[PDB]
């Protein structure tokens, strides 16, 4: 039986139920050596396992090894027709972990080269992403370890060099979904249940290289990364995002407004390193200063501030439409954020004195030009 | 089971006339957003000059105001395109703010006053995108010399054929409020003009293959029955045959779209169907429960709805009709579509 059953009300009425499990890996996902090794079994499994599992009334099997936070996690999920609606009933957490038990090792090994490709080039896909790239190579530089950046989904040599005799690492794998103590998620009846209070301690990294300068010579781009001190959840999961879209998102961007002068902009807010990117498409050069000053002189208002709390909340209500995104919402959020309406609530209740603490505690660390 | 599931659907969905319109209604309890959609009776092929995509951009203006800057300021992204037979404007809002932005969009919409500036204006913004699928985007921004040869009176004129309530659909998905006229008083902004004929123009290097032998419904099930068939079998082949829809609402017959020089393979593959008799039935009945269960997970995204209700005028017909198509699709259904293909491909 389960130790608690946190029951969260007012969730939207959904056409299916989810049945999630989250455990957790408690080293940082850089400290995993056999992290390449992990990713490549885990969707050979989800493969194999969603072959037996996707027959009415589920109708679909989830099964990663995702990053949350900088932490490793095997997050099992399966969606399915509630059984006042179904011609068959759903089978228990236990017969799934039976199935996933009983998956035979000549399947996995029909699985390992397609699995092998198709990570492969997820990870040269996210690798070759120009205007990312900036991001990456900035990450790489500015923490001294590629695992943050190139290596995020897995290093190229390391992938690229896997054989078959992994199928005898597929024993540990099942043990530590099946067997690994973990978090129980339920979305039935316009409510989420949750199996016990636990937040995931976060792990930002610290910034090693203070001032990286990307000088990149390269025939036919620019990105700014920004970092924040003291940074608490409101500011990392409500502040700093609202932040983002002022800036150059929620349509007439400080960014947009300020480079128009001259006459392509996009930026971002990394929550698993806390790093604010900006990227712009000779000219380079005075973009550079004009981008600069535009962050260090940058104002606020009441006016303006209200209407990007308005569009966050919506941004954050339109996440929440999505089965998946309210389930990926209380799994990640700490404490009362879990609740969609308390966060809701948070993003309402900000003030613009929150902006100004957020400015004090911004600078640059590093500049990344193709 | 099964059915207490189609009867729950279809009691959240529904359709009346408001005013002069006709508003598609489907509630979600609880929903975080509501999703409204304001669907105009005309695209790329009703004039096949990129008029209707001309208007679409001319109808975010009135009085000098810009209606996608006072969606912004109350806190909603109103977002527009044309297709090759409506335009559409779309947007989600809080429940709350439904009526207010919805009567306000409609201001615009039936608002057929356009001065010489705005024209001009609108004219060079969309000749820098056509400056800037393929095919079937060009052919909705038309041609810098083709939205050239028209002017004030035509777009005018246009608006008031066009852009008028009988010629809408409104859509209002999620939250539970009701949408009356009391509330949209814009619903009955009428023209001297009633609703437009269904005129298309379709206009080298492509075929149009018609899909149609039955009711409208299951035009659009053996549609993509065969499209989905045909994709199958060109992979296990290996073939490089691409197949593409062309489904309107306005439209009863649907149509395969192949390239003129993938008609050979194409033309092989439509004949390699009748010959495993049990692969058309098989295919069918994965079909039947595929489409079920992607109609359940997609009922809860908002967008993923009016896109049912798009295409298969969901509103009009039930959930039940829907899935009454669904299961009434018979490899003889097939085979006579089969045949009519065969026939279009011989001439
Ligand atoms: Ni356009």
């Amino acid at each position: 039986q389960d130790p608690m059953d946190i029951k969260i009300n007012g969730i939207k009425k959904y056409t299916i139920h989810v049945l999630a499990k989250v455990s957790a890996s408690g080293m940082e996902f850089t400290q995993e050596k056999d992290f390449e090794h992990q990713l490549l079994l885990t969707d050979m499994l989800e493969t194999v396992i969603r072959k037996s599992v996707e027959v009415n009334p589920v109708l679909h099997f989830h099964l990663r090894k995702s990053i949350i936070m900088n932490h490793s996690y095997f997050i099992l999920g399966l969606n399915y027709i509630p059984p006042a609606f179904a011609t068959k009933n759903v089978k228990s957490i236990h017969e799934i972990y039976q199935a996933i038990q009983d998956v035979n090792d000549l399947q996995l090994l029909d699985e390992f080269e397609k699995s092998k490709e198709k990570l492969i080039n997820k990870i040269q896909q996210y690798k070759h992403s120009d205007s990312h790239s900036g991001s990456i190579r900035l990450k790489d530089r500015l923490f001294a370890d590629k695992k943050y950046g190139s290596d995020r989904l897995g290093n190229f040599e390391k992938m690229n060099k896997i054989t078959d005799n992994i199928i005898y690492a597929a024993p540990d794998m099942v043990n530590k979904i099946c067997e690994g103590d973990g978090l129980f998620y339920h979305i039935n009846d316009g409510a989420i249940h949750i199996s016990n209070i636990k937040d995931f301690n976060y792990y930002i990294p610290a910034v090693i290289n203070e001032g990286v300068e990307d000088i990149r010579t390269d025939f036919s781009i620019l990105t700014c990364a920004y970092t924040f001190e003291h940074v608490t959840d409101l500011e990392r999961e409500i502040l700093i995002p609202m932040f983002d879209g002022y800036i150059g998102k929620y349509g007439h961007s400080v960014l947009f407004k300020t480079l128009r002068l001259v006459d392509h902009i996009s930026s971002h807010y990394d929550q698993e390193s806390n790093l604010l990117f900006i990227t712009v498409l000779n000219q380079l050069s005075t973009i550079l200063t004009k981008i600069q000053h535009t962050i260090e002189s940058i104002e606020f208002d009441s006016v303006s501030f209200s209407l990007s709390k308005v569009m966050f909340e919506n941004e954050s209500r339109f996440r929440f439409e999505d089965i998946n995104g309210l389930l990926s919402h209380v799994i990640k959020q700490h404490g009362e954020y879990k609740n969609p309406e308390s966060f809701l609530k948070a993003i309402q209740n900000t003030d613009i004195a929150d902006f100004y603490r957020l400015k004090a505690n911004m600078r640059w660390v590093g500049t990344s030009i193709v | 089971l099964n059915k207490s599931f189609v009867k729950k659907l279809d009691e959240s969905l529904n359709r009346k006339q408001v005013g002069s319109t006709n508003v598609t209604r489907y509630k979600i309890e609880d929903s975080y957003l509501v999703l409204a959609a304001v669907r105009v009776g005309i695209g790329g092929l009703t004039y096949h000059n990129g008029a209707a995509h001309f208007l679409e951009h001319l109808k975010f203006w009135r009085y000098g105001e810009n209606i996608y800057n006072l969606f912004f300021q109350r806190g909603a992204i109103l977002n527009a395109y044309t297709t090759l037979e409506f335009t559409d404007y779309v947007f989600l809002s809080k429940e709350e703010s439904i009526n207010e932005n919805l009567n306000l969009l409609l201001t615009f919409l039936y608002h057929h006053q356009y001065d010489e500036k705005t024209i001009s204006l609108e004219r060079n913004i969309i000749i820098n995108e056509i400056n800037g699928i393929e095919k079937e985007r060009h052919c909705i921004l038309g041609s810098a010399e083709s939205i050239s040869r028209m002017g004030r009176k035509e777009f005018e004129l246009i608006s008031q054929k066009y852009y008028t309530p009988e010629n809408t659909s409104i859509y209002v998905i999620g939250g539970n409020q009701d949408i009356d006229l009391f509330h949209i008083p814009t619903a009955v902004m009428t023209t001297q003009y009633g609703k437009p004929t269904h005129k298309v123009n379709v206009n080298k290097d492509m075929i149009l293959l018609p899909v149609e032998h039955g009711d409208y419904l299951k035009n659009r099930m053996i549609c993509h029955l065969i499209a989905d068939m045909i994709k199958h079998l060109a992979q296990q082949l290996e073939y490089d045959v691409s197949v593409g829809l062309f489904i309107s609402t306005n439209q009863h017959s649907c149509y395969l779209k192949v390239k003129k020089s993938d008609q050979k393979r194409f033309s092989s593959l439509i004949q390699q169907l009748s010959m495993d008799e049990h692969f058309i039935e098989t295919y069918i009945k994965d079909y039947q429960w595929r489409f079920m269960n992607e109609l359940v997970i997609n009922f809860n995204q908002l967008h993923n709805i009016y896109d049912y209700m798009t295409e298969y005028r969901l509103g009009e017909y039930t959930v039940a009709e829907l899935f009454g198509s669904l299961d009434s699709v018979d490899k003889l259904d097939i085979l006579a579509v089969r045949n009519e293909l065969i026939n279009q491909l011989t001439v």
